[PDB]
């Protein structure tokens, strides 16, 4: 399916890029396809919580 | 009691720097080249 | 007789305050200390070099670049088929943040972060183009983009 | 002897008042103060292009 | 107790050394050739 | 050493000493001198660099014992630059490196 | 089967060599093949510890 | 007692002395030549 | 001494003493003399070169 | 069989010349081709201890 | 008693000399002939 990654992170805000190439940036409620809903953006350990369970980070090579 | 007054002139400091940090915004610079 | 010999250990003593070994063990702790000011704290950003593909669609995200403190990050810029294609101008925003050098005929920006957590934005005008790209700057990140490519649609 | 040695300690004591972990952790408590200066308030806006 | 106070003082010369010298950040060379 | 500039590939690594020279040379996939157009250096209070402004060749001197940094070259005839990164106070020092690059 | 040799070390990272010429860099939590997962990194003496039980370090004749 | 003051002028002299004698690095020089 | 230019060699050494002259001439594997182009040196407060 | 001998001593490490011409330099933990493992470098008086017993110096008339 | 320090002083005085003499090294001359 798709898998995303995270590009770059502040408080607030995280810009995340797919597989696919397309890049998307979320604030705190917003809507991910694939994922759910937003329950939690952590700017330090680069880790983002998702209304189903999922933690999008990095790319393992590219982090 | 006298430790209220202090920490006001350590913190007076502080926030007088913070804010007078928080109050400078620049002028952006434009390149031409030929 | 000994009167001479005493004076000359106090002598020797008052001239030398250090002993040799103790000469080395200052050494030591001063290597130390320099170390522990020198060390960087939590873990260094990986080293990156990236391409992205850039769309002047009126719908799509701005690029990101992930920069460091005193680091250097270079833009190249090419066009769909792989050429170079020069800047005509750029336009920066706050530049107490950010350093560019850049000569007057090239297609390559040389970018060095100032600041620690301060990002930005910065604009580009090619030779060709009327719409101007954007990019976003944010330094501080657990990567560091040593160059990234632009393919631009045009 | 035991003179020589105690004024070398108090020596080092002296020349370097701050432990190598001291150092560290000073170096992280500045860094944080950083970050907490430099963050913003409320969530950013979001970047857009408009027609 | 008072030893506490003296090495403030001491400390405090230190840390104030140690953080003006993490505050420079000097700006970068490019050499061009011909 | 051999360069790839690919982009996946990891740039590669200078070791350094304080007070030391270094001397980068710069060489094709062949081997043959690429004479370098520019050079561009982060942190000089770091590092020493000396060059005549054409030859293939550079002299690097570390200033400081533990400070570690980057560096960007570009060549001649090459439109993509080349990122090095620099980093003192190892157990070897890398008196000479031959990088070949793959142009 | 492959020998990987430190080629560079600071505090958290590491960059490596194999002997088939491939370099790469590691930090505290990461894959490396043929060795498995890296426990620890220590900066001083030259040696990274695998969660097999191996010992990364330098080439001997080139250290 | 008192000695451990009179070793803590001589050694703070020389301490000083050899820390000032570490902070010193001195620019590479290049010859040219034709 | 032969100087080998391999990258696997090891670079060579001179012994000195503080206040005398050595001198290094450089010749060829056949042995005729090679001029020199250009010189770099490191800590010049440590060592003096003197060089027609 | 081989002879090795010191050109340069300083504290850590040292540099060895054999007879075929070879040039090496070792530190306190190190190889050494048909001597074995090296216990102690010294570098006062210009002696290497070998685990073999045997002690490494200075040619005599080149000294 | 207090011969050590009379002893001191004049000892001092030598050392001084001793070692400001052993600091000095002068540069080399060397002579081009046509």
């Amino acid at each position: 399916r798709i898998i995303y990654y995270i590009q770059a992170v502040i408080p607030g805000r995280a810009w995340l890029i797919g597989s696919n190439g397309s890049t998307l940036t979320v604030r705190e409620g917003s809507k991910i396809p694939g994922y759910g809903m937003v329950k939690l953006i952590d700017s330090l350990q680069g880790r983002i919580l998702t209304s189903s369970g999922q933690v999008i980070k990095f790319s393992q090579e590219d982090s | 009691q006298q430790e209220i007054q202090q920490r006001t002139s350590d913190m007076l400091t502080a926030a007088t720097q913070l804010v007078q940090d928080w109050k400078q915004v620049e002028t952006q610079v434009y390149t031409e080249g030929t | 007789e000994v009167i001479d010999k005493k004076a000359f250990k106090d002598m020797t003593r008052n001239l030398y305050p250090l002993n040799p070994e103790q000469v080395v063990k200052l050494k030591q702790i001063y290597e130390t200390s320099e170390y522990a000011k020198a060390a960087t704290p939590g873990t260094p950003p990986k080293p990156t070099a990236t391409s992205q593909f850039v769309n002047l669609s009126p719908g799509s995200t701005p690029p990101v670049i992930r920069l460091s403190q005193g680091f250097v990050s270079s833009l190249v810029f090419l066009d769909s088929t792989g050429a170079p294609w020069p800047i005509a101008a750029y336009d920066l925003g706050d530049p107490s943040s950010f350093n560019i050098q850049w000569d007057k005929t090239s297609n390559t920006l040389m970018i060095q972060a100032t600041k620690l957590y301060n990002y930005g934005n910065l604009a580009v005008r090619l030779r060709g183009l009327n719409t101007p790209v954007m990019l976003t700057l944010i330094p501080g990140q657990k990567a560091v983009d040593y160059r990234v490519d632009l393919r631009v649609q045009g």
